[PDB]
């Protein structure tokens, strides 16, 4: 209870959602209570890093541009003065 | 000169972008197609014709179609990295998948899509001179793989007649396993496949992990590695087509020299260099080490020990920087072993066969950089404890005949289990006969 | 690839609710309904579960059905509320009475032709259909009766597709409905004859889930129905997003379902650790593989250290090696090797899915056919027989119209599916 | 000042021609250094005294030899580097009128004592409008460096050198004269009577490259053109053709001259070639320090492959070298 | 590489604070088990491996669990600064004390805490790859924890097996006393400690006092004080494990060198430099110095006297700036001198270790910054006479049953104290024994 209540004391202080609330019924308007509410938002998620999707798949990290990359195939270049030599033989 | 390639289901096409990206790699194709030649003097080498074909417009495109039942990895392929490579009629895509069922693909499903391929496989043919062979892609263990294989297969068969079909066909491990229904769908497509293909490689992926566990060092491995593999594999036995060499091989001379009888036609594959960059630097790789790796059951790509059978023949492509005297003298070497052993009614046991070109280093690519390599397909009665262990988890399970329900409602009968069963019940009793010593003369 | 949904009776609902929060949520859907991702593997899909309405909105492909509309007030009320189209929600003017023949024979006759009605033109929309998906209570009155009704009117319109619910049945501790163990006996005997899969929950499992795995002070209904919800978008995943080895329902029905009666599963979802724990151990295959099978993450009062395992299936959701997969489920069969039942080569099938639920780095969901699930039938049919023999209450389902011939075809068909387990446990080669 | 840094470095490997990375620390407080490798999470070299290694050659950009391997510095491994060199980033321009090119190997020398890296130099003549605008003659010499506290150091100039440097501090000026003054384009090297010297990198680590220029004006020697340039292997190899099977330590100049820039200077005089290298002296140090004290190779050279300075040996290949150093490096 | 810390009761507790304490400054490990958010280079170090494991994120956690019946002192663990570094399921507590009763502990409450232990220890064992012991902390002189940690070592004992267990341990001073029942606490510990320990460090309160009074210059000296000298200690015995050195030492080569017989495992303790930083600058301190200190009684940390007992094996831990062959100079001056003897059947008496890191400074600490420092463990006969003494206040007090009625209500038969007296007995007659010379006439 005393890390769950400083985790939710942790985030910054203040067309939204109730995420989750520690009291069971809400005040609600009027003399209108209401409740049924989850009692804490880390269900089936981590407080790490929350809020992050991995849209990624294997295919498009395995098979990307760099690995279609032809410069690293050749060989290297000659110097300057043998290629003048070769267009001046040729 | 032309050879056309077939990819089917999920192992089929993953195992083809592996596949298609060393052959572009290896050609010097961009992914769109386009050849970036350094100079107009000169002309552009006819190799890639083996595999490509270009438009008026220079660019390329390739001789393959990718089928598949379900829509989401041709989906994958149309929207990948490779979208403007391949003609959008050639990758095929269904609806909704054979659901590991051998007898959807065949019977209910299958027979809707087959006329659509074989219409661009015809159309496909009429653009070639010297077709000379297909390749086929596909695992056994799944049921649109199994079941459209062996279909089109038939089709095939029946309409083109005597041109060779070569298969790479990925087979259930031998403990290592995915799905329940493995041996139902693996002993019905060997029925099939028996009676139509040339020539069979068998693939297991617990011996690449295996492979890639000890050569490499690599703790967690990823089909992109094995399919890596696998298409060096390919491009090296296709290599004596396409580039200049001593000893040219045909793949007419490759069935030739590998098949006995039949139906004694599949085949152990091996490759020697694989090894890591950091290794490579350290060693000499002369012809005779890398000759005596291949043998080695640590090198092969299928889980079997031949020490417990007997060679029929071997088929061996030596390709880079190798002289013709090295491996006369590798191959009397390994003929003087006492551990390797050859049927006495095979006496002249080997082919070779020597291309200049020596293999290409792929930038993602977990092998090092290396100016020879060997790769070797041998025919050998090991294979028959594959089947015997497939044939004994089918009797274990047809025993309390397990979910054939689902087989006998999608349109097949009762009988075609007890008829595939006692057909390579005979298959292996002839691995048996072909290998017992002719000790009896009369 | 198109699923239908449809949620029934107040628990029915509010689980619907709860999932159609997750979904939109994964879908990046606005509740407004807009459309507000930031990648294209999120749209490429997003028809399967969600129609397209006109400039950018999407509409939940849903049937709502209660016979007291104050439950559609209270989900109409909630914060997604709004997405739901106005005339998908179908409502009576009295209650169910938390009896099976008011729901099945009076009221469920007068309003079932218009959720007919609502259910072709749902189907008859989408350009394939993919089998239904029900969440339904047993022990209830309206889900009950008229869940069995409709679910024998779609399995005679449409026999080619799937038929797969989600059901809530009464704790062995403590009742809500003293008439529980009628309810629950109609409804097997219905659903054996009708089902294709059914996966079974029972709330006092997730009350030891919350206690154990995470200390949870004061749980309350919305985490159970997210538990739910979780695994119920969980088993789905495969069919609507790319993967190294993709699946399907009707490839997990082939793998997991040895014989036509035997289709009662077991359920779970593997990545439960409390907030003050998870700081302290991270994610990893061993790990969610010795979750997955640990008893305290599963849904149900049976034990599995009690039963043997036939069939079992994981789908596994992020990017992670086959290698380590393959792997443990080999060492897992070893191990245990007298849990499994010996005719059968390997019991486990796999699956791969490369997009996780937000905020995971890995999940997976876990289906599970175990004899065990007999020990449940038991504890019914012995309340069921402690009633019967003393008429205690039938005079209120005799005056709806039930022949009494009912009540013992339900005993013994409910008889028969737990005999058939115990034989199939204590079978042998010989 | 420091308790460690933090770089990591790439290894051209001759024998595998690939190029390699390693994670290099350096501890202050004791003159020791250790390496990593980046892509095996291996340990390279465990804390081993070096005492060649001083904290005032890390920066990046540079070049170090450890244990008979070149390394190039390329980029901060940490965030206490990144942080200590927050600054010396920014790229300013100096530069010499006409009435200090007879100071300017001074002006380099003070340059170098101010902890100032000179990242290009040429001897340029800049179109007439930057001229009007920058405030400087036709024919000049622009210096291109970085540094820590850049500007404050500078301002010494103006009272060291009265009235013959101009100081370039805004962004858009440099801009405009990086694009004018280097890159591609003419020179003013002549093609007759003339002798190329060239500094070898290691004197450029080192900086005894102002006392060079400023002998060779001492002396007598013009000046005609001065330039930086990066030599790839091929480059080198064509560069010391002539070297080959004649000096035993062929390879080790190749590899000396493809580490790291270089500076070219040319020479007009007199009799060019033979006053150059005579002004040089004898290609072995050894020789030098007994029998030619006074030569630049005996206070700038320490054995035959990094003796220093390289001049040309054969007048029949001075406008060789002049065309290959002055027009096809720099126009292309 | 790892070893795993029990923490039992309140001096054990209490020790371990000071020792984690010590270990996190050493390494780095911020007291919220990160490290500095700019120190981090990209590839970290093992040093760490011995104390601590990390999480993915890269938080480290310490292989320790926390043991105590009484709540209070986990609950100020768990309540004071070091609140994020230790795993919550590893501080374990229950209800209500052991009462200083032996049996209280091990039969009616530790039974109902102990599998939970073992639980945390295997998790703990089996997330590890090359455990090599288990380290101990608790004082015989109160009920939990003898009770408990008999219990809990013997359970140990028989389900990990070989592994070895060293256990420290705060005996009851020889006439500074806290409690009236202590002999019977200590003499039923040490009862089931002969059988499951394979080293014993011996400590006594009233000679820390005494060391802390005479070098360092504290008139009113705390348990603070003596804990981190404690820790300061078991840091210097586990350097050999966590950094490079000339001469190292595995957990192993202690018992092999110190432990001549099976039952001859009660080894004496000392530490060489304690000095205050007044001191520090007025002397040099070279390696012969601090040998020859380490000889002194002024040194040890156990109430005994040496010069009535024979030395029959040493081990000298040298840490810092030390070179062999001073430590080899000064091992052979030690032998030189008089007053300093050996057993005649151990002629080769010395062990040595050399370790390049120096003594870490705590910030409130009391110890001046040194350059070097040695620790010395080392077996002798004197300390029978610590036993002895202890067994006299037993039959003092046994000879009128003075408060055995609790003993025998909570659980236990008279009979138990007559068997552990008599093992006592066997164990001082065998130190009378092992030190005699024998065969002199030949
Ligand atoms: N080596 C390798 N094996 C694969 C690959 N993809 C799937 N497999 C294996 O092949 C078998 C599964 O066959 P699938 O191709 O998925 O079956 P399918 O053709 O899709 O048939 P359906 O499920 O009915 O659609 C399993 O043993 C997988 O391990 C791959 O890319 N490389
Ligand atoms: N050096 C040192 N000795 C301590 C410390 N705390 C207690 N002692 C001594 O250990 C003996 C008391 O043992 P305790 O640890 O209090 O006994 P216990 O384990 O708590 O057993 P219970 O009283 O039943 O809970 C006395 O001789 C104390 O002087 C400490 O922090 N440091
Ligand atoms: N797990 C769960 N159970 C519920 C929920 N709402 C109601 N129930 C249970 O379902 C049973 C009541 O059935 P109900 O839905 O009212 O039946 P109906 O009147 O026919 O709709 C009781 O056992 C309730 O505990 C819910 O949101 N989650
Ligand atoms: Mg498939
Ligand atoms: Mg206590």
């Amino acid at each position: 209870e005393k890390v769950l209540e400083d985790d939710l004391l942790a985030q910054q202080p203040v067309t939204t959602v109730l995420r989750a609330s520690l009291d069971a019924i809400r005040p609600g308007k009027n003399d209108r209570f209401t409740g049924g509410y989850s009692s804490t938002p880390y269900v089936t998620s981590d407080a790490r890093n929350p809020h992050s999707r991995f849209l990624q798949t294997t295919n498009r990290e395995d098979y990307c541009e760099k690995n279609a990359d032809l410069r690293t195939l050749r060989r290297p270049d000659l110097g300057a003065r043998s290629r003048v030599l070769l267009q001046v033989a040729l | 000169r032309e050879a056309i390639c077939i990819h089917i289901g999920q192992a089929g096409c993953q195992v083809g972008n592996a596949c298609w990206e060393l052959f572009c790699l290896e050609h010097g194709i961009q992914p769109d197609g386009a050849m970036p030649s350094d100079k107009t003097i000169g002309v552009e080498d006819d190799a890639f014709n083996t595999f490509f074909s270009e438009t008026g417009a220079g660019k390329h495109v390739p001789r393959a179609v990718f089928l598949d039942l379900e829509p989401t990895v041709v989906d994958e392929v149309r929207t990948g990295t490779y979208r403007q490579l391949f003609h959008p009629e050639q990758l095929i895509s269904g609806k909704e998948d054979a659901a590991n069922n051998y007898a959807r693909g065949h019977y209910t499903i299958g027979k809707e899509i087959v006329d659509l391929c074989l219409d661009r496989i015809r159309k496909l043919a009429d653009n070639c001179t010297g077709l000379q062979g297909f390749l086929v892609y596909h695992a056994v263990g799944g049921g649109t793989g199994s079941g459209l294989g062996a279909l089109l297969l038939e089709r095939l068969s029946v309409d083109y007649g005597k041109k060779s079909k070569l298969g790479y066909t990925v087979y259930p491990s031998p403990q290592v396993s995915t799905a329940v229904v493995e041996p139902y769908n693996s002993v019905l497509s060997t029925h099939s496949l028996l009676e139509h293909t040339d020539v069979a490689a068998m693939l297991d992926n617990e011996a690449i992990y295996d492979l890639t566990r000890r050569n490499l060092d690599i703790e967690r491995p990823t089909y992109t590695n094995l399919n890596r593999l696998i298409g060096q594999v390919v491009s090296s036995l296709t290599a004596s087509l396409r580039f200049d060499g001593a000893l040219n091989v045909d793949l007419t001379e490759f069935q030739t020299n590998l098949v006995p009888y039949p139906r004694i036609h599949f085949v152990l594959t091996s490759y020697a260099p694989v090894i890591s960059a950091e290794k490579a630097y350290h060693e000499q790789l002369s012809v005779s080490e890398i000759s005596n790796a291949v043998f080695e059951p640590a090198s092969m790509m299928t889980k079997c020990d031949p020490r417990h059978g007997k060679y029929m023949a071997c088929c061996l492509m030596y390709r880079g920087d190798v002289v013709p005297k090295d491996v006369n003298a590798a191959v009397a070497t390994i003929k003087t072993k006492r551990t390797i052993q050859f049927v006495d009614w095979s006496p002249t046991g080997f082919k070779c066969g020597i291309n200049y070109q020596p293999p290409t280093v792929v930038p993602g690519g977990d092998l090092a950089k290396v100016q020879r390599a060997v790769c070797m397909i041998a025919n050998s009665t090991a294979i028959a404890e594959v089947f015997a262990r497939i044939d004994h988890k089918f009797d274990l399970m047809y025993s309390k005949r397990a979910f054939v329900h689902w087989y006998v409602g999608e349109g097949m009968e009762e009988g075609e289990f007890s008829e595939a069963r006692e057909d390579l019940a005979a298959l292996e009793k002839d691995y048996e006969e072909v290998g017992a010593e002719s000790a009896d003369m009369d | 690839r198109e699923i239908v949904c449809v949620q029934a009776g107040q628990c029915g609902n509010q689980i619907g609710s709860k999932f159609w929060e997750v979904i939109s949520d994964e879908h990046g859907v606005d509740p407004t309904g807009t459309y507000q991702g930031d990648s294209d593997l999120q749209l490429e899909r997003i028809n399967v579960y969600f129609d397209e309405a006109t400039g950018g909105r999407y509409v939940p492909r849903s049937v709502l059905i209660d016979l007291e509309p104050g439950t559609m007030d209270s989900v109409r009320a909630g914060p997604y509320g709004q997405i739901f189209r106005p005339d998908n929600f179908i409502f009576g003017q009295s209650g169910a009475g938390n009896n099976w023949a008011k729901g099945h024979y009076t009221e469920g006759a007068e309003l079932i032709d218009s959720v007919l009605d609502v259910c072709c033109k749902e189907a008859e929309s989408c350009d394939c259909l993919q089998g239904f998906q029900i969440c339904h209570s047993l022990g209830g009155g309206t889900g009950s009766g008229m869940g069995t009704l409709l679910i024998s009117k779609l399995r005679e319109q449409y026999p080619d597709r799937i038929m797969m619910t989600f059901s809530i049945i009464p704790s062995p501790k403590v009742s809500d409905t003293v008439v529980e163990p009628y309810n629950t006996t109609l409804s097997v005997h219905q659903l054996v004859e009708n089902s294709d899969e059914s996966m079974c929950i029972d709330n006092e499992a997730l009350y030891d889930i919350c206690f154990r795995t995470l200390k949870l002070t004061t749980p309350t209904f919305g985490d159970l129905n997210h538990l739910v919800s979780a695994v119920v978008s969980g088993v789905t995943c495969c069919l609507r997003f790319p993967g190294q080895l993709n699946s399907d329902l009707r490839k997990l029905a082939v793998n997991l379902v040895p014989f036509p009666r035997l289709h009662f599963f077991m359920m779970g979802f593997a990545p439960l650790t409390s907030r003050g724990s998870q700081q302290y151990r991270g994610l990893s295959v061993p790990e969610l593989t010795q979750q997955m099978f640990d008893a305290k993450n599963m849904m149900q009062a049976a034990d599995p250290r009690h039963g043997r395992y036939l069939t079992a299936s994981a789908l596994f959701r992020g990017r992670m090696s086959t290698k380590e997969v393959d792997e443990q489920m080999l060492n897992v069969q070893n191990k245990n090797s007298s849990y499994f039942i010996e005719w059968i080569p390997n019991n486990i099938k796999s699956s791969v899915c490369d997009i996780p639920p937000k905020g995971l780095k890995m999940a997976v969901t876990f289906i599970g056919n175990n004899t065990c699930i007999q020990e449940m039938f038991r504890r019914v049919g012995e309340q069921f027989t402690l009633m019967f023999r003393r008429k205690a209450f039938l005079h209120w389902y005799t005056g709806e119209g039930m022949d009494e011939m009912e009540f013992t075809e339900a005993e013994s068909n409910m008889n028969d599916l737990v005999s058939e387990y115990q034989q199939y446990q204590d079978a042998t080669i010989e | 000042a420091l308790e460690r840094y933090a770089f990591k470095v790439d290894y051209c490997d001759p024998q595998a021609n690939l190029v390699r990375q390693y994670l290099l620390l350096y501890f202050a407080e004791d003159s020791t250094i250790e390496m990593h490798d980046l892509k095996t999470k291996r340990v390279f070299l465990k804390r081993c005294a070096y005492p060649s290694l001083t904290p005032r050659e890390l920066f990046i950009g540079a070049t170090v030899g450890v244990f008979s391997r070149s390394l190039k510095l390329v980029d901060y491994g940490d965030e206490v580097t990144r942080r200590h060199f927050s600054g010396s980033e920014a790229e300013f321009v100096v530069f010499i009128q006409e009435g200090g090119l007879c100071h300017m190997g001074s002006i380099i020398d003070r340059m170098h004592t101010w902890e100032l890296r000179i990242t290009n130099i040429r001897l340029v003549d800049l179109p007439d409008s930057l001229c009007r605008d920058l405030g400087v003659s036709r024919r000049c010499v622009a210096i291109l460096f970085k540094g820590s506290n850049a500007i404050e150091k500078v301002g010494g100039l103006s009272t060291e050198f009265p009235n013959m440097t101009v100081v370039v501090a805004e962004p858009s000026d440099v801009n405009s004269v990086r694009g004018a003054a280097f890159g591609p384009g003419g020179t003013t090297a002549v093609m007759k009577n003339c002798s190329v010297c060239v500094i070898k990198p290691h004197a450029i680590m080192s900086g005894y490259q102002g006392a060079i220029i400023q002998r060779l004006i001492d002396e007598g020697f013009h000046i005609t053109a001065l330039g930086m340039y990066s030599l790839t292997v091929a480059d080198a190899e064509d560069f010391l053709e002539v070297y080959n099977g004649v000096v035993p330590e062929y390879q080790r100049l190749v590899e000396q001259m493809s580490s790291g820039p270089c500076w070219a200077v040319q020479v007009c005089a007199e009799n060019s070639v033979s006053a150059l290298r005579a002004i040089c002296g004898p290609h072995d140090p050894d020789v030098c320090h007994v029998l030619f004290p006074h030569t630049i190779r005996s206070k700038y050279g320490v054995d035959r492959t990094r003796n220093g300075v390289h001049c040309t040996d054969l007048e029949e290949d001075a406008p060789l070298e002049s065309e290959f150093f002055f027009s096809l490096l720099q126009n292309a």
